[PDB]
């Protein structure tokens, strides 16, 4: 039955990734006064299927100068970690109920960083190398900021368990409690997922597709799937962490509906931001977190250490 | 057990997708098809040559600050102790030292990229 | 390359990502227009100017027509001159829309591109109604213009002009005070007035540097 | 309120003749609008107008399911319109062929032909001029 | 036959995705490239048809040779076409790309991009309207529909 | 006259300083951009449903070429080669000879549509309105040779589009 | 109009419903119609093991009570 | 032999199957491959030659190699390790039988193994490229055109002269 549960977690996530591709296309079109895909099927519903079939029936090539061993591993690692990030999320019952349900997320994200690095380096191309180093810098910045922000927010919670996050947010919302950390965390999630205005590793205007310049057909589709799965997963993480839904043990479907609605709202906000804003410059992104977010993040961490102690509201350990 | 099973499942699915991608479609590869891409012209040098890293100092500071976050992570359990005064004093000591390190680097221009 | 306008080879020497020297290689779109003009007549050479700067078509045509009329010692009629000025300003709007929107697209903003290109489509409709060609009109000729305006063109141009200030305001609501756009564009490519004059810059470059010069 | 718009959608479902016609128009034209029928030509193409729509979408055409000898249920071309309806659709005039028929000439084709490229009916170029130089023809009677 | 039926349905399935998922390379020359931009503009939105521009030739299916091809540019165009993986299609747009255009008798112009790359569709004009190029794209899609690769393989 | 685009200076009073600080901390202009994008989302798109809806055109439109006839059926062209002389791209080739009835009629009239720039000088220079640039523009071909028209192809185009061409010429001939 | 974006969003939402609902149903199915026992600590794990031992069927979710003591 | 050929590609694609199986270690087979451009030029010249109407031409290369030497040179130019081993003829035939069950283009067949093992005939009486006016291009000049694709990034840029010519049998 556990294998059935794993499949039920995996396959709908990939379906949601494909239809998120479609939704982003249409949302950007209507924000840009276009229509978006509406020809392939009824309201363009078959467009993701057409694109997937085309990509997996098209020829993939390996560059002559490429290191083939790490050329193949990078999409495998990216997709595997994108799917693995979904196992501890409670909706409202996690597939795997990890006691430290957040450090696993941090470690797997840091490991998923290396997929783009190894794809860029293995490609043996200058644009891929530039994209890889942009990934290095972006990872530095968002890693330190994410670590401190998450520490503070979970310090308001009591432990590193997401079901405990639900129980904490039973009455009110962490967005109400700690909205500055929430805004900085949203920016950090944008940077982590490489979405605009921080799409530096794959900046089309400055680089020709960045790290995946040499990737075509199936391997490229795996990078796209991993990116969109990470987008949805991080939006779900933000929704669980800051927008806590009410949970009824006897009818847990209501929590699932609320969680999915919040996740969709955050993902549509991601697409909205991409449509609205220009692109950063990676040195300006590094100076944005270190020189603006990091000082305020340290101050807010001190404040959120002191607040439960000074108000006699330290959360229960269990 | 379950975590190993799901890791195996994800890796197997990704590997199967790679196998399908590299064996289903028709392949016709020649020398120019697989050549490196440099916007239509041949590359002047090699991509394996040294590539200057203008933020080398910031990477080392990132290493040290990663240590700092490693130290700061067990705070949620440290708030359950009876010695709340000592715990708060030492936590604020660590955070103040981290802030002082950031301030020193910023004022000595360690955060400015090399020209 | 998306930012290289398709036909520019820019050989760059980078230390990391800092630029050490730029060596633009041009001529990938060299056609021998001047030689072909030498081989064509005066009327047969107008489309060559029509295709030189394909975002200011009637402006190129007006420049060529002014040169030919100056050599011929003739004078266009006042209605022809007014049509030339009106369509020159329409073409200036077209070119500025293209320039600003492609700049914002290279920087990472595309919705202004789409909006202003709908506006460009309307101005292309004006071009096509007056000439029969949507962009390469070949309408302004030595001595005046080829044909007179249709009997609804002025009203349609008035409607478009009335409903365009809001489009410009919507464009400015997205970029002018945006901190990301200011970070990308402020203090980038600074050229002094003396350097601009010596290098032979003209128009927007001089006026941005602060030189009060407009032909 | 949205109730009125839902009622309009259901009317469009009923206006097209039910679920079957609505689906057929949706899956072959990607739009389910209803408008006044301006006319229909000899090839089966129908033409509708709706002045309430903005300029550009206030005139449209539903293509026939079979033209000449081609099964045109799905693969609809933009060259299938005859010249008169082409002019009306592209808005070179506000007078439809039904109201203002064009002048009839004895040489104008009775049946319109779409783009025949890729078919054995495609145009093939050739020289339309005869041979410039005539070669000498030696006698058939031997001299000896 | 069962085999012929299976290969016919499979070929229809494969041709449908390629027909409805065209990803042209971001590649434009001279004046004809502006009409591609107006095609991508809201008025004649190409994205609704499944036509999406991509920058890398590896991730591109169609090359739209839109504008004049010069002698100094021909090697680069051939290089990017070669680096574009199969299946790949070519649409030449405008008189310059079709034949010589206004610059046919020029020392530095290639009289037709088909001297360099095999061209699948020719779009005539100077420049062809955005509607004309959209018609050319739809004609290319219809050309893709008639391909029978699995049917050729089965009867081979 | 002239005007300064960026020459203003901000007031340093406490209220303005606090407003700027709030804009910096609370991303007010970013929210404004989001609001503008949302407005455009809720607006109606300008996309037309091609090919079922066609973009507007004018009687002066230059499209595919055609050779016209008099109402009697006789060809209008008199082999005067004015179009060939004025053609900027040299895309027209003409060869003529006396016909069986002595008329001045062409035997070869070729137009290279891969060389033509669609500038419309040929229909301006024609003194009999024989060669015209019709309204058709959807004539893309799968092979190069199909775009090398000859007299038969151009006469076929004229016969095919005669009604629309005649209507457009009637509508626009008073401006010529 | 803008409401043609809804069907894609509706399909994506339906796809995202499946994981959580399926996990809840599988938890209830494999735990005797009750929530899966959460054992974050050795005490709770020992409770689960004792429940397995007392049940006599090697299933912790099979609960015994007063009718079992007497 | 050429870019899209079978010969050089077939011999250079045995990398994936560990070592190189050869019948009698390739010591009993002598082959003289001919260049594709030379073949095409001869075909074109035979059309323009008026006194080649009803004839039979043999197109062979200028050098004859043992199969072992030829495969060794192919692997040396491709910069791949060469590990040959003798495989009995019946076993090689069975291997070819296994590979020909592919509905697609087979990698190798029993007939292909037979042809590879067979030595190229000598037909002095028939005319050739020198009779048609074409000088046969030696393998050592155009081998790098085909076998450079089979190299890795380590040896991609190694020059043509870097590899000694194979030992001929004349
Ligand atoms: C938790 C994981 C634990 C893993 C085990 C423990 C690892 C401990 C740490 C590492 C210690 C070393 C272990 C590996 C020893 C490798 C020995 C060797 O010969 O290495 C050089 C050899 C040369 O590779 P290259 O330099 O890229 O190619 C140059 C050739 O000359 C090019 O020659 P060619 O082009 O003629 O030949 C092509 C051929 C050449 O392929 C190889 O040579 C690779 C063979 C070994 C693969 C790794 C085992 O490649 C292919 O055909 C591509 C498909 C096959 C490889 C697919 C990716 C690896 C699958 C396993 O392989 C490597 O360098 C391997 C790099 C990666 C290390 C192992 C990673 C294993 C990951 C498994 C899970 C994958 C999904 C993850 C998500
Ligand atoms: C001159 O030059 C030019 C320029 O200057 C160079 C320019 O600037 C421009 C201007 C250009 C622009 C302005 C364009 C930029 C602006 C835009 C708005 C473009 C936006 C672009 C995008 C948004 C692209 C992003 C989208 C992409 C890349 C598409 C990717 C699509 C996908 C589908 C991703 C792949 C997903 C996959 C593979 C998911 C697969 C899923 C599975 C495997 C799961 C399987 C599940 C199952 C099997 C379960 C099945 C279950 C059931 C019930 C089915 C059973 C039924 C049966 C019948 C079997 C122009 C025009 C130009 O010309
Ligand atoms: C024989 C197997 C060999 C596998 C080799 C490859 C994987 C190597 C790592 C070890 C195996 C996987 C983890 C096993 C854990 C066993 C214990 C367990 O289940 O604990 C439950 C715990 C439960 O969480 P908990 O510990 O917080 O709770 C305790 C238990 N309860 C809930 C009862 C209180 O699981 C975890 O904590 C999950 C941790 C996952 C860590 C994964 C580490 C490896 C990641 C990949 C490494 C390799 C990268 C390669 C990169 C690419 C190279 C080419
Ligand atoms: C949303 C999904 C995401 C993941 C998608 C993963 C891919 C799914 C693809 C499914 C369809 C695959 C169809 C075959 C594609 C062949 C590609 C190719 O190169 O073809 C040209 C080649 C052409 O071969 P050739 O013989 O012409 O080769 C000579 C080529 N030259 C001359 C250039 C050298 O065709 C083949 O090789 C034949 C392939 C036969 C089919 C292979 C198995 C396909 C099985 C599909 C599922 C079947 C289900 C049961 C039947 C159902 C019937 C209704
Ligand atoms: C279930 C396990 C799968 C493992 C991987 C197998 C490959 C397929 C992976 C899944 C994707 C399938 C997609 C559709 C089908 C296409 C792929 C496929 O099936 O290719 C088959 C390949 C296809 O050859 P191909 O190179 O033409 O593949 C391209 C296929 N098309 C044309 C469709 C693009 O065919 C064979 O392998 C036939 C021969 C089988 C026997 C030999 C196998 C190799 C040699 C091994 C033995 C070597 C020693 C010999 C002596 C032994 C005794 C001592
Ligand atoms: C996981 C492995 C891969 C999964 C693949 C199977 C899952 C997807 C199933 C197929 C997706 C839908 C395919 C059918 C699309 C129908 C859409 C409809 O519009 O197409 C019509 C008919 O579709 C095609 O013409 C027929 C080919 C597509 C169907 C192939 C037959 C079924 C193949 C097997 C399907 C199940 C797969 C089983 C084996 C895996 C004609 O469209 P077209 O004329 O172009 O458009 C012209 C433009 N218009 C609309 C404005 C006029
Ligand atoms: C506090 C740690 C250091 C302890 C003493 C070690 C001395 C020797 C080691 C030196 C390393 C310490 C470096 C950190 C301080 C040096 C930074 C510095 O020089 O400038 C400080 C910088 C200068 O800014 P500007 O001059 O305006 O910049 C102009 C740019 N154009 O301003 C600062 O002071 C920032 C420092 C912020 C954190 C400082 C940490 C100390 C604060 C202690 C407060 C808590 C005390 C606890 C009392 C509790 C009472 C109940
Ligand atoms: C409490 C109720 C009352 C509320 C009102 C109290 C508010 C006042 C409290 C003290 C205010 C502190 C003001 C000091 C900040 C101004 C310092 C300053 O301006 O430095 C200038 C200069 C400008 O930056 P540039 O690099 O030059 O920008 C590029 C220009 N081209 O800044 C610097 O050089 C950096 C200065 C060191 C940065 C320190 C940041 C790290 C410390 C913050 C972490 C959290 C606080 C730590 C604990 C605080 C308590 C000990
Ligand atoms: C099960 C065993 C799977 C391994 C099959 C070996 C595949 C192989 O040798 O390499 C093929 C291919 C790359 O070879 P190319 O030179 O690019 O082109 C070859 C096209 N036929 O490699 C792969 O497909 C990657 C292997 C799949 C994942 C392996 C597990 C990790
Ligand atoms: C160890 C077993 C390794 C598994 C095989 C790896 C599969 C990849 C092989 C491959 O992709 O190449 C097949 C390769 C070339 O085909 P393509 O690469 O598709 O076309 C491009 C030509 N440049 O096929 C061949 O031509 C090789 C011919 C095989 C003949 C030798 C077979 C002998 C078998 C070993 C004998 C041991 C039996 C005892
Ligand atoms: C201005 N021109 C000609 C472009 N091709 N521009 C562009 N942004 N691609
Ligand atoms: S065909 Fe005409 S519009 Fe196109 S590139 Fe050539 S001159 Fe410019
Ligand atoms: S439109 Fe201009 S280029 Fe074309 S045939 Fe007529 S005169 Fe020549
Ligand atoms: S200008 Fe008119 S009449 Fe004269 S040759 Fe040309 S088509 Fe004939």
């Amino acid at each position: 039955m556990f294998m059935i549960n794993i499949l039920s977690l995996i396959i709908p996530i990939l379906l949601a990734v494909a239809f998120l591709t479609l939704v982003e296309r249409k949302v950007l079109g209507y924000m840009q006064l276009r229509k978006g895909p509406n020809v392939v099927g009824p309201y363009g519903l078959l467009q993701p299927i057409a694109d997937a079939l085309k990509l997996f029936t098209k020829e993939p090539l390996r560059p002559a100068t490429s290191s083939i061993s790490m050329f193949i591993i990078a999409p495998i690692l990216a997709l595997s970690l994108a799917l693995t990030m979904w196992v501890p999320l409670p909706m409202p019952y996690p597939l795997i109920n990890m006691n430290l349900g957040v450090l696993f997320m941090l470690a797997m994200s840091s490991l998923a960083v290396y997929s783009i690095l190894w794809s860029g380096w293995a490609s043996n191309s200058k644009y891929a190398l530039i994209g890889a180093l942009r990934a290095v810098a972006q990872t530095i910045s968002y890693e330190v900021t994410l670590a401190i922000i998450l520490l503070s927010v979970l310090l308001m919670n009591g432990s590193y368990t997401l079901s405990t996050l639900i129980t904490t947010q039973e009455h009110i919302w962490m967005i109400f409690t700690s909205w500055p950390l929430a805004m900085m965390w949203f920016i950090s999630t944008l940077a982590e997922t490489n979405r605009a205005p921080f799409d530096l590793t794959e900046g089309e205007s400055e680089l020709v597709s960045g790290f995946n310049v040499e990737y075509a057909a199936g391997p490229f589709a795996m990078f796209f799937m991993a990116e969109y799965a990470n987008i949805i997963m991080m939006n779900a993480f933000t929704a669980i962490l800051f927008l806590g839904a009410s949970h009824d043990p006897h009818t847990p479907e209501l929590y699932t509906i609320n969680f999915v609605l919040k996740t969709l709202a955050l993902t549509i906000t991601f697409l909205w931001i991409r449509a609205s804003y220009p692109r950063f410059r990676y040195d300006q992104l590094m100076h944005l977190l270190w020189k603006s977010f990091l000082p305020l993040t340290l101050a807010l961490c001190m404040w959120h250490i002191s607040l439960p102690i000074m108000t006699a509201s330290i959360p229960p350990q269990s | 057990m379950n975590i190993m099973l799901t890791l195996l499942t994800n890796v197997t699915l990704a590997s199967l997708l790679v196998l399908i991608a590299f064996w289903l479609p028709q392949l016709n590869a020649y020398s120019e098809k697989t050549s490196p891409y440099e916007c239509g012209f041949d590359p002047m040098g090699s991509a394996r040559l040294p590539f200057s890293m203008k933020f080398f100092l910031v990477a080392i500071t990132f290493l040290l600050f990663d240590l700092e976050i490693a130290l700061l992570l067990p705070l949620p359990w440290a708030s359950q102790t009876n010695n709340l005064k000592t715990m708060l004093t030492m936590a604020l000591f660590l955070l103040i030292l981290l802030a002082a390190s950031l301030a020193y680097e910023w004022t000595q221009k360690g955060l400015e990229w090399a020209e | 390359h998306p930012a290289a306008h398709g036909v520019l080879r820019l050989v760059m020497e980078l230390s990391g990502e800092m630029v050490r020297k730029c060596d633009p290689h041009i001529g990938l779109l060299h056609r021998g227009t001047e030689k072909l003009i030498e081989y064509k007549t005066y009327l047969q050479a107008l489309p060559y100017f029509d295709r030189l700067d394909y975002v200011s078509m009637m402006c190129n045509e007006q420049a060529y027509s002014l040169a030919v009329e100056k050599l011929l010692n003739i004078q266009p009629p006042p209605r022809a001159q007014w049509i030339r000025v009106l369509f020159g300003e329409i073409t200036r709007l077209l070119n500025h829309i293209m320039a600003v929107t492609t700049h914002a697209l290279d920087i990472g903003a595309m919705t202004p591109f789409f909006w202003m290109f709908e506006e460009r489509e309307k101005m292309f409709e004006f071009y096509e109604r007056v000439s029969g060609a949507r962009m390469h009109a070949a309408y302004i000729r030595p001595g005046g213009v080829h044909q007179d305006l249709p009997l609804g063109l002025l009203d349609d141009i008035y409607e478009f002009s009335k409903n365009f200030s809001f489009r410009i305001d919507e464009l400015e609501e997205m970029l002018t005070n945006n901190r990301i756009w200011r970070n990308r564009t402020v203090d980038i490519g600074v050229v002094t007035a003396e350097d601009a004059l010596n290098y032979g810059f003209s128009g927007v470059m001089l006026r941005g540097s602060g030189i009060q010069w407009d032909l | 309120e949205l109730v009125q718009v839902l009622r309009r959608g259901l009317q469009q479902v009923s206006g097209h003749g039910g679920l079957r016609g609505y689906l057929r128009v949706l899956f072959r034209a990607n739009d389910v609008r209803v408008g006044t029928l301006v006319g229909e030509d000899k090839y089966g193409n129908k033409y509708y107008e709706d002045n309430k729509q903005f300029f550009g979408r206030h005139r449209w055409v539903i293509y026939t399911t079979e033209m000449n000898g081609r099964d045109t249920f799905w693969d609809v071309d933009g060259s299938m319109v005859p010249p008169e309806w082409h002019r009306w659709l592209h808005c070179m005039t506000d007078d439809p062929p039904t109201t203002k028929p064009p002048t009839a000439r004895k040489y104008i084709w009775t049946n319109h032909k779409f783009n025949v490229s890729g078919t054995p009916q495609q145009y093939v170029p050739y020289s339309t001029t005869r041979k410039k130089i005539q070669e000498w023809v030696p006698p058939s009677t031997p001299y000896k | 036959s069962r085999g012929e039926y299976v290969v016919a349905k499979l070929d229809d399935l494969v041709n449908w995705a390629r027909r409805s998922s065209l990803w042209p390379m971001t590649f434009g020359l001279a004046c004809c490239a502006v009409e591609m931009m107006h095609m991508a503009a809201p008025r004649y939105d190409m994205d609704r048809f499944g036509v999406v521009f991509r920058a890398s030739p590896r991730q591109s299916d169609v090359m739209i040779v839109a504008g004049t091809l010069t002698n100094k540019m021909a090697p680069a165009l051939r290089k990017v076409y070669d680096q574009m993986p199969e299946p790949r299609y070519v649409v030449s747009m405008g008189s310059c790309a079709n034949g010589g255009g206004y610059y046919h008798y020029s020392y530095s112009v290639v009289r037709g991009c088909d001297r360099i790359v095999p061209v699948d569709i020719y779009v005539p004009g100077c420049p062809p309207t955005a509607e004309a190029l959209l018609y050319g794209i739809l004609q290319l899609q219809r050309k893709i529909k008639r391909e029978k690769r699995l049917r050729i393989w089965y009867r081979r | 006259t002239y005007k300064f685009v960026n020459m203003r200076e901000p007031s340093m009073d406490m209220k303005s300083v606090t407003d700027r600080a709030a804009q910096t901390l609370l991303w007010t202009e970013l929210v404004r951009g989001l609001g503008m994008t949302l407005s455009y989302l809720f607006r109606e798109p300008a996309t037309i449903n091609y090919p079922f809806e066609k973009g507007p055109l004018s009687p002066r439109f230059r499209g595919e070429h055609a050779l016209r006839r008099y109402p009697s059926g006789e060809e209008r062209c008199i082999a005067c080669k004015l179009c060939e002389a004025v053609c900027p791209a040299q895309a027209i080739t003409i060869e003529a000879e006396p016909r069986a009835d002595g008329s001045r009629r062409t035997t070869r009239y070729d137009i290279d549509m891969t060389k033509c720039i669609y500038c419309g000088f040929c229909q301006e220079a024609c003194p009999v309105d024989a060669i015209v640039e019709g309204p058709n523009f959807e004539f893309s071909t799968e092979t190069h040779e199909e775009l090398l028209y000859n007299k038969e192809k151009l006469l076929n185009n004229g016969d095919k589009w005669e009604a629309e061409i005649a209507a457009n010429i009637q509508a626009d001939y008073l401006y010529r | 109009m803008w409401f043609e974006i809804l069907p894609g969003i509706a399909v994506m939402a339906a796809c995202l419903f499946i994981p959580g609902m399926a996990t809840a149903h599988i938890h209830k199915f494999t735990n005797g119609g009750k929530e899966k026992r959460v054992a974050h600590f050795s005490y709770q794990w020992n409770l689960m093991e004792r429940d397995r031992c007392i049940s006599g069927v090697n299933r912790y979710h099979v609960t015994k009570g007063l009718e079992n003591i007497d | 032999f050429g870019r899209e050929d079978r010969f050089l590609n077939y011999f250079a694609s045995m990398r994936w199957f560990g070592g190189v199986p050869l019948i009698s270690l390739g010591k009993e087979t002598v082959k003289q491959p001919v260049y594709i451009v030379d073949v095409s030029k001869g075909i074109i010249n035979a059309i323009k030659d008026p006194d080649a109407k009803g004839k039979t031409f043999a197109f062979v290369g200028p050098n004859r190699y043992l199969l072992f030497d030829l495969v060794q040179y192919i692997f040396a130019v491709a910069y791949r390790p060469f590990l040959p081993y003798p495989l009995p003829h019946f076993a090689y035939r069975w291997v070819g039988r296994l590979f020909e069950v592919s509905p697609f283009e087979p990698w190798t067949t029993r007939d292909k193994v037979e042809r590879v093992h067979m030595s190229d005939m000598t037909l002095p009486h028939l005319p050739g490229l020198e009779d048609l006016g074409i000088q046969a291009t030696p393998l050592e000049l155009k081998a790098i055109e085909v076998l450079r694709r089979h190299r890795t990034y380590r040896w991609l840029t190694s020059e043509m002269e870097d590899v000694k010519p194979a030992k001929t049998v004349n």
